[PDB]
RNA sequence: UCCGCGCCCCGGAGGACUGAGGGGGAGACGGGUUCCGCGGCGCCUGCAUCUGGCCGCGGGUGACUCGGGCCUAAGCGGCGGGUGAAGACCGGGAAGGGGCGUGCCCGCCCGUCGAACGGGGAGCCGGCGGAGACUCCGGCAGGCGCGGCCCCCGCGGAGACGCCCGCCCCCCGGCGACGCGCACGGGGACCGCGGCGGGCGGCGCCCCGGCCCGCGAACGCCCCGCAGCCCCCGGACGCCUUGCGCGGAGAGGGGGGCCCGGGGGCGGACCGCGCGUCCCCGGCCGCCCCUGAAAAGCCGGGGGGCGCCGGCCGCGCGCCGUACCGACCGCAGCAGGACUCCGGGGUCAGCAGCCUCUAGCGCGGGAGCGAACGCGGCUCAGGGAAGUCGGCAAGCCGGCUCCGUAACCUCGGGAAAAGGAGUGGCUCUGACGGCCCGGGUCAGAACUGGAACGGACGCGGGGAUCCCGACUGUUUACUAGAAAC
């Protein structure tokens, strides 16, 4: 299965509820622009699309499975733009990760 | 081939020491107790020196007496013919 | 580090002291002992190995796992118990 | 020698090389005759046409 | 010595306990003036069984 | 410990031979929902999945009351 | 080193070190409580101390399975007696027991000596304490005895053998039970590489590329298990190894069996993949004027004699050893000497050197100054042994590949002779298997760099002779290692 993969959708709640700001739909752009097929970003809008649900974020795809490692990676990376501080990217669930704030 | 021109066959092992009078009487003495004579009884030529005096068919399984470096010594060769010859006029 | 450190009485590494290592439920590694096979019973007559009597102690082997269903079973092989019926047989014969 | 010789076995269980071939073949192996598989696939096309 | 014998270890068990201090209460009934017990030995240097 | 060759065996040790109780285990691990049946006896602890929880239901009516059937 | 209240003790944060033949974790021995917890410093801790192996107090070593015990090994004792002034030494020729039964048989003749490394009946996983654990506690297993109760004296296969298992004597065997090696194969652990799930860290720039974690025992059944051995049909130049080996005294081929310290499944209770490393195990081959313990116990087989044997259920398993050792032994807290067992990563041919993970840890004290002189270490223009009793000491050489190798010779050697050339990084291109999937070694190029590459480390200088002793060996512990033995 290491050709066929899947569709398959991962999410990060942000649970900041905005008390911590957190855009949002920039976060989706951050993963957007930066989410890498393999090392080259060629053609990756057509197996993969982000979007916004609510207060989660949402990665899905046709066509290609990723690990869920990566996107703890680029949520990581979006918070270094910015909140330092806050956020410990737990799991939640399989499909699922929280934006679970610091102690 | 012909990795060794002299009789120094065997006796490559022992190098440059012992002298050549040793290793002259080794290649002869050596050559015979590892060769494969054949069994009186198997009637195969798979007899091997198990030990000095010892010499075992590996077909037949059979161990006999011989001498120390050949399943046959030429003394005891003669011994057996004295001993039928005799046998046979005592008969 | 996975060193196991010793099991027996005494490090000394003799025989009866080989130990396998394997990972435990609990993620350490054991020293099992590596019991020596106690072989099988060998013909009298030709040094072989009797078939059918496993490798094991005869204590805990059972009498019909350490016993081959043959005259002379244990002591000389299906060959060799031929041989001793045949001479048996054409020796005495010769004497009637 | 290995893969000489289950090549040799394989064509030998395929019928491609008769018994006294496979045998001349085999010993010509054990004598360094044949380096690559290569070689040796091409002396057996050879050795039956 | 993890290796020990009980007769061994009862001779060896004898010398810990007798290595005690004078009680005091022995000192002042018998006014004893000399309070070191002089056969008490330590680990360190003494050789018990030599 | 040893399987118990199934039902048949199982049964009939739980009526007769000593069982000292019937550790009833259900979907452990979650890698499937079949019940597991583990009865100690003197000799060995006996183990059986039965393949669906109405399986399961059978067993624990189905045999004598000494045994006693402690879930999990 | 800084800070904490801070002592050299402790805690955090740094910076090191021992560097898996450990300054690590454990045992045998030897010491004999040093172990642990709490309090203290009067001694001791060769400076200090709030520290401690020191001192006071109170505690701490749990076993059917591990070891002793057990059995034998070298050996040592013992023996009617023999001898000697004896003490004592020496020792087969001497009416030397046992079983059931109350009678009859069987029978020359000692070790309940000697091994906490040899033989041996059988134990694992988790958990718990300040001090312990194959011992405790919970699980689960095995061994051997014992009692109660039940059951009852062979079948199958053509064979190899398979299964639902009788004991005791006399005899025949077996197991215990065994050298060394070079390769080679097979498992286990270790290791690494990916994936994926779970945590981290750093982030000026990159980062799906860094790190950590992801577990599965004994023992039950059931099935596979190379090589080896055997059975059946049948009648051959075949079958095979890395090396071999093998076959009309029966090969190949087609079936079968057996053994295999193993592997799988089910119980007990993450998924792939790869090269190495270690340990065992297998089949051979080699080697010896070298042929590589014994006994207790256990078990067959024949003959007899005579009835067993199992299952389930209870029950039992006694005596000793078990803390700790940077603590032993040398007058010391003596750059002194002490035997084992387990042994990660990188560079590498490496278990080498050199750094590191884990784990340990900061050692009879500190500050300054930067004299002479010492002690170790570097460098030195031009010359180069002219120095010296002597090239002593130092320096040269060295790894790998590829050329090129002389006299001489007991034809094996000399020989790495001598004497040279290459070596880095990047970017490629060929080789080599299995059935699109793996190995990372060997070639061949370009291109690049102050005219550099075994860039540390590791690591022969070479030649020509002469005398003794053929050689490898051995030697005056502690002034001769030799031409001596």
């Amino acid at each position: 299965v290491k050709k066929e993969q899947g569709n398959i959708r991962f999410a990060v709640d942000c649970s900041a509820g905005k008390d911590l700001e957190l855009n949002l739909n920039e976060f989706a752009d951050y993963v957007r622009t930066h989410f890498k097929i393999n090392n080259r970003k060629h053609g990756v809008a057509e197996k993969v699309a982000c979007s916004v649900e609510g207060d989660s974020l949402v990665i899905q795809t046709t066509g290609y499975e990723f690990a869920k490692r990566y996107v703890k990676y680029l949520t990581k990376r979006f918070l270094y733009q910015d909140y330092q501080g806050v956020f410990r990217v737990l799991s939640t669930d399989k499909e699922t990760y929280t934006l679970k704030p610091y102690t | 081939m012909a990795k060794r021109t002299k009789k120094v066959g065997l006796t490559g092992k022992y190098g440059t020491r012992y002298g050549r009078a040793a290793r002259k009487q080794l290649l002869k003495i050596e050559t015979s107790q590892k060769a494969k004579y054949t069994c009186p009884f198997c009637a195969k030529d798979k007899v091997r020196r198990t030990a000095c005096g010892i010499w075992t068919c590996r077909s037949c399984s059979k161990t006999m007496a011989g001498g120390a470096y050949s399943l046959h010594t030429e003394p005891a060769n003669a011994a057996r013919a004295t001993i039928r010859r005799l046998r046979l006029a005592r008969e | 580090d996975c060193r196991v450190t010793c099991r027996f009485h005494s490090t000394y590494r003799t025989r009866s002291k080989i130990v396998r290592y394997k990972r435990t439920p609990g993620n350490r590694l054991t020293s099992l002992r590596v019991k020596k096979l106690p072989n099988a019973p060998h013909c009298a007559e030709t040094g072989k190995q009797i078939h059918g009597i496993p490798r094991v102690i005869p204590q805990h082997l059972t009498r019909q796992q350490r016993k081959v269903s043959r005259p002379y079973g244990g002591k000389l092989c299906g060959s060799a118990l031929r041989a001793h019926i045949l001479e048996s047989f054409l020796n005495e014969e010769n004497q009637a | 020698q290995r893969v000489l010789r289950r090549l040799l076995s394989r064509y030998r269980d395929d019928e491609k090389i008769d018994r006294h071939l496979y045998e001349t073949l085999y010993a010509k192996a054990k004598g360094n005759m044949f380096k690559n598989k290569r070689v040796l696939l091409e002396h057996i096309v050879g050795m039956q046409k | 010595t993890a290796n020990k014998t009980l007769s061994r270890k009862l001779r060896l068990a004898k010398k810990t306990k007798t290595n005690k201090n004078i009680p005091r209460w022995v000192i002042a009934k018998d006014h004893l003036k000399k309070t070191w017990n002089y056969k008490r030995h330590h680990w360190r240097r003494s050789h018990l069984k030599l | 410990p040893n399987t118990i060759t199934e039902e048949n065996l199982m049964k009939m040790i739980a009526d007769g031979r000593g069982k000292k109780l019937v550790v009833k285990s259900c979907s452990k691990g979650r890698l499937q929902g079949k019940v597991k049946l583990k009865l100690r006896t003197a000799k060995y602890l006996y183990t059986l999945t039965v393949p669906n929880a109405d399986d399961a239901k059978s067993i624990v009516k189905g045999c004598k009351d000494k045994v006693e059937v402690q879930y999990v």
